[PDB]
């Protein structure tokens, strides 16, 4: 479960 | 924690105060039970001799492997002060407290005891009928009106007074009402032997000018008492200490003899599931619970929607988990209590899909999740949508004559830990209001 | 060096529009701009505009009922 | 709820609180929980006789959610209705919901179930050389039904147009009508003889379907709900096959209509000679004595301009009394004007085929009087864990917005707005990377965008194929 | 850290402690051993109170099981 990460992109 | 708890509030009493407390053998022996198992078996050993012995010889009978757990028991020991380092002629040697001592070798040998443990009246009353009833009512009555519940009777004064000042269940005026706060969850989720030492270790800290030895004198012998049974009646500080212990649902009194309850019994550590519940994909709560305590603890952050006699039916929502989380209760602390009181059938059907993954792959062993992940995704989701908006009072700084007294004033703020956002571009940097002063101090020194 | 009361708004850059976005019709909101991720507003307007911006993020996110 | 002490969190349950009641020794075996008041129905998955009230519930009450472990049912008007069609009484519910109940019916649940399980069974919609009769068995009904206001062993005739009326006007009074067709004693119709190939299968699950259908052994008319994928297409060929009639198909697409020909042709044995499908392409209508028409709903609920090619079919349909109607996609049918080809179409048996049957508006209960009731519905989950169905790991995937193109995200105008986050840069960074990791992986990877302009936007950039409306068959 | 069981095989019987006074110069030894085991149970309840006792007599003509008693008082103790 990945809600603890960073975000997505660049 | 509660060997923990007990003992490091023995620590902090000073050394001039806990030797009068070993006077009483009853308290000797309920403070004999907390220390380690090592400890334990040295002081057995040195209680029934009259005589000194090197600190070396005791560490002789450690093995190596066990080593490392001589330099617990030992420094446990110490910290009490029940042993006593001794060095002369030129060796270290070591004595055990001459009133802790006695205090336990009339205990066990049946010597004078000053009715330590009480007196016998013969007048016995029916345990489950009347003590377990009114103790379970009392200790009932305080935790409805802890959990925010509504209920008629609500405590007295001294209990009120009590939880007010503590951490538990912080008050407004200005609001007008009673909350629990988060460490109030987290009393709530400790078992019924820690639920009631933090009231009474909270009380013991209360007490004001009462001796604090006479209250740890009369606690430590009620759970001596063996419930069921009666004990006639003390010191003068111990008799309204007895009835305010009536306001904890610990002892009872008709209106001359006082009888201890299970939870008496129970204070001095003593060694499907009622509150279980199905947490599933559709956030629909299922507690085969019969019980208002349990209901009302499940209504914190549970939108209950129907009541059996058998169960309680409900469903999470985003309101119900706000409304916990505004009052200050951490969703790692409500996964805790949904994963401690889950139902036997989640678990076998989380072993099977383990049993599954191991099948198919048994490289990777993951810690198994009682209930399904989506329901934790989605409750700390909300956790982080509550501390979407991250705001700190303080001042900013600006104009700065020279860079050289930027970077100074800068880099002090940050070797005081007062520093919070920082531009080097701007020259500008905002501080906490709680170092502001700090800051300012330095500026103008 | 003036001590310019207000609360230091840590933000992502989603959340930053909407704080610019409030200031655009209420002035008073906004103090002065810190960075992308950094705000400084008013202290008062804090507790108005947390309770504002729940309602318009309330709006995005369905309720069953 | 007579002399019952309220408890101290009473208050927290609005009137919902149901422990009036008590609860009997045996709660140990019986899997069902009753809601005294909302008629809702709990039920244990993880019990004995969990298997056993598993069809007897779903055939009672409708299921609002069936998750894992708890299984969440409730009792309706309508699903009554579907429950009393399939040789089923009052007391024999009573008597089974009392042998499997937790808790007590209440009264108001008993008054429930007495109300609408006795109505069923006085009045039938019998249909006659394309002259629709509402016969009655008994002389009774004549002064409840003659009378009405909205009308107009004994048999009178009703307006075709009119069934979209009388239909409701039939749920509105105490007496609905069934639709039973009695096709072993019906020899007016010519008979199509096909029967199922060795090569075929029956899967349990469809039998079940099937025998909901033909419990007491007249065809009935109502709607079967079955996870997509489960196999309808075999369903509806089997009806077919065993009602041994003239049959249709009616499809809301046109790619659909070669398909189910080409499941109709293999899984049975009907010849091609018999099949004619009525698409914008061909519309030749078998000239043999029986034969099926595989065509949409488009060519059918068209009623202004039907040319002359078309206008012979309708002639061709309108004129013969059908005996089988099936609806693909039946979630679409009770439409403005969809609907129209119930009425106008006429048949004595109508088969409702829809994965899934809800829809945006508050039309979707009017399926049971388009079509008739549900008659079995099949959990997903259990068809998963069988084989039959496979499994999905559903995920959603957040994306947040840049600030720059969240900037004009406030201020554009709603119309706009889907526009403005439909191509947002962080998405195409996602669909891209998730494309490509599902492609190193060897998976085939279908992209679906209701907005046409980003669906080319996505496919010119990333050099892939793209399919929307205007693009030929 | 765990509670345990103790249980002590204690062989009584007057042929092997009359010799044994005779033997040496102590008379009535059997209280002494007697007294220090009543204080050696209750030293082992005093190590935890989720602890239990047995204490089994090999007498002459068989065994016999001192405590707990059977389910089939003197004041010896204060
Ligand atoms: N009993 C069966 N035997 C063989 N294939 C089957 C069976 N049931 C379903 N299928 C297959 O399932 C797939 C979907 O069938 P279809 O009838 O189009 O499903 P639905 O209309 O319910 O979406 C096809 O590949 C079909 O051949
Ligand atoms: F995908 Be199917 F036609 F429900």
């Amino acid at each position: 479960s990945t809600i603890g990460k960073t975000a997505l992109g660049r | 924690s509660l060997k923990h708890s007990v003992t490091q509030y023995l620590e902090e009493i000073p050394q001039q105060v806990q030797n009068r407390l070993y006077t009483s053998p009853a308290t000797c022996l309920a403070i004999y039970r907390i220390l380690p198992p090592l400890a334990k078996f040295f002081i057995m050993a040195m209680v029934f001799n009259e005589n000194e012995v090197p600190l070396l010889d005791l560490d002789k009978w450690v093995n190596s492997n066990g080593k490392l757990q001589f330099q617990n028991a030992i420094k446990s020991m110490k910290s009490l002060h029940l042993l006593i380092p001794n060095k002369s002629s030129g060796t270290l040697m070591i004595n055990l407290n001459p009133t802790f001592k006695i205090s336990l070798r009339n205990a066990l040998t049946g010597g004078e005891v000053q009715n330590s443990f009480g007196v016998v009246v013969e007048e016995n009353v029916v345990s489950l009928d009347l003590l377990d009833e009114y103790s379970a009512n009392k200790w009932e009555t305080i935790l409805h009106f802890m959990v925010g519940t509504p209920l008629a009777k609500i405590p007295s004064e001294k209990v009120l007074n009590l939880l007010k000042h503590s951490k538990l269940m912080e008050e407004v005026n200005s609001t007008g009402e009673f909350k629990i706060t988060n460490e109030g969850f987290q009393f709530l989720l400790q078992e019924i032997n820690s639920q009631l030492w933090t009231l009474l270790l909270q009380y013991l800290k209360m007490i004001e000018t009462m001796d604090l030895v006479d209250v740890l004198h009369f606690i430590f012998m009620l759970g001596a008492l063996e419930v069921g049974k009666a004990y006639k009646i003390l010191s003068e500080t111990q008799r309204i200490m007895l009835q305010d212990m009536r306001d904890y649902g610990l002892v009872f009194q008709k209106h001359s003899i006082f009888y201890p309850t299970k939870l008496a019994l129970m204070l001095t550590s003593d060694t499907i599931p009622d509150g279980s519940l199905i947490v599933e994909t559709n956030f629909k709560i299922y507690s085969y619970s019969n019980s208002p305590l349990q209901i009302a603890v499940l209504s914190l952050f549970v939108h209950l929607k129907a009541r059996f006699v058998n169960m309680v039916l409900g469903q999470i929502t985003r309101e119900s988990i706000r409304r916990a989380l505004t009052n200050g209760i951490t969703a790692d602390q409500i996964i805790a209590y949904l994963e401690t009181h889950a139902h036997p059938q989640m678990r076998r059907l989380a072993e099977e899909k383990l049993e599954k993954k191991l099948e198919l792959d048994p490289n990777c062993k993951e810690p198994l999740q009682v209930l399904p992940p989506t329901v934790v995704d989605q409750i700390r989701l909300w956790q982080l949508e509550l501390d979407r908006v991250i705001t700190y009072e303080g001042s900013l700084y600006s104009d700065f004559e020279t860079s050289q007294e930027y970077n100074l004033l800068s880099k002090y703020a940050q070797d005081i830990g007062v520093l919070l956002w920082k531009d080097d571009k701007k020259k500008k940097f905002f501080i906490s209001k709680e170092g502001n002063s700090q800051v300012l101090d330095f500026a103008k020194r | 060096a003036r001590a310019r009361k207000g609360a230091l708004v840590q933000c992502d850059p989603s959340i930053k529009a909407l704080i610019l976005q409030i200031d655009a019709k209420m002035s008073d909101i906004v103090l002065e701009e810190l960075d992308d991720t950094h705000l400084l507003v008013n202290p008062s307007k804090v507790e108005f505009v947390k309770h504002e911006l729940n309602r318009l993020l309330s709006k995005n996110i369905y309720n069953p009922m | 709820p007579a002399d019952f002490v309220p408890d101290s969190v009473s208050g927290m349950f609005r009137s919902h609180d149901f422990s009036y009641l008590r609860l009997r020794p045996d709660h140990a075996s019986r899997p069902l929980w009753i809601s005294p008041s909302d008629g809702r129905i709990i039920l244990e998955s993880f019990s004995p006789l969990a298997e056993q009230a598993q069809d007897f519930l779903v055939t009672i009450a409708e299921p609002i959610s069936r998750p894992s472990h708890i299984h969440e049912y409730k009792i309706t008007a309508y699903s009554l209705y579907a429950a009393v069609s399939v040789g089923l009484e009052t007391d024999d519910i009573i008597s089974v919901l009392d042998r499997l109940s937790k808790v007590p019916v209440a009264e108001s649940i008993i008054n429930f179930i007495k109300g609408a399980t006795i109505s069923y069974g006085k009045v039938k919609l019998v249909i006659k050389h394309n002259r629709y009769f509402v016969e009655t068995t008994q002389a009774d009904i004549l002064q409840m039904l003659l009378n009405d206001s909205v009308i107009g062993v004994h048999s009178f005739e009703i307006a075709n147009e009119s069934v979209e009326v009388v239909k409701k006007r039939c749920q509105e009074i105490d007496y609905p009508v069934l639709e039973e067709y009695d096709f072993r004693n019906d020899h007016r119709n010519p008979d199509l003889d096909i029967d199922l190939k060795p090569s075929t299968q029956i899967r349990p699950y469809q039998e079940k379907s099937l025998s909901k259908m033909f419990g007491n052994g007249r065809a009935r008319s109502g709607i079967i709900v079955l996870p997509c994928g489960a196999g309808k297409t075999l369903v509806g060929i089997t009806a077919a096959c065993t009602i041994k009639k003239s049959v249709i198909v009616l499809c809301t697409s046109s790619v659909s209509v070669m398909q189910w020909r080409q499941q109709f042709l293999q899984w049975c044995t009907l010849q091609p000679e018999n099949c004619a499908v009525f698409t914008s392409d061909n519309k030749e209508m078998f000239q043999t004595e029986s034969g099926l028409v595989v065509s949409t709903y488009s060519m059918v609920a068209n009623t202004r301009n039907r040319s002359h090619d078309s206008q012979k079919v309708m002639d061709f349909l309108t004129g013969r009394e059908w005996g089988f109607i099936i609806l693909d996609e039946v979630h679409v049918v009770p439409a403005a004007m969809f609907r129209r080809v119930v009425s106008t179409i006429a048949a004595h048996a109508k088969l409702g085929l829809t994965a899934t049957l809800v829809r945006e508006d508050d039309k979707i209960g009017d399926l049971n009087f388009l079509i008739g009731p549900k008659l079995y519905e099949a959990n997903w989950m259990e068809l998963s864990q069988k084989g039959h169905i496979a499994n999905v790991q559903c995920a959603e995937v957040w994306c947040p917005m840049t600030a720059e193109f969240y900037q004009e995200y406030l201020r554009e105008t709603a119309r706009k707005r889907m526009l403005l986050y439909i191509m947002n840069p962080t998405k195409f960074q996602a669909c891209q990377f998730l494309i490509q990791y599902h492609e190193r992986r060897g998976d085939k990877i279908i992209v679906f965008s209701d907005n046409v302009y980003a669906l080319q936007e996505y496919a010119l950039k990333m050099g892939k194929p793209f399919i929307y409306g205007s693009t030929p068959q | 850290e765990s509670p345990s069981l103790l249980t002590v095989i204690i062989e009584i019987a007057p042929k092997l402690w009359t010799t044994f006074d005779e033997e040496g110069n102590e008379k009535g030894s059997i209280i002494k051993v007697l007294e220090a085991l009543i204080v050696f149970l209750n030293a082992h309840l005093a190590f935890n109170s989720a602890n239990k006792v047995a204490v089994i007599a090999a007498y002459s003509q068989g065994i016999k099981y001192l405590y707990p008693e059977s389910t089939s008082d003197l004041k010896i103790i204060n």
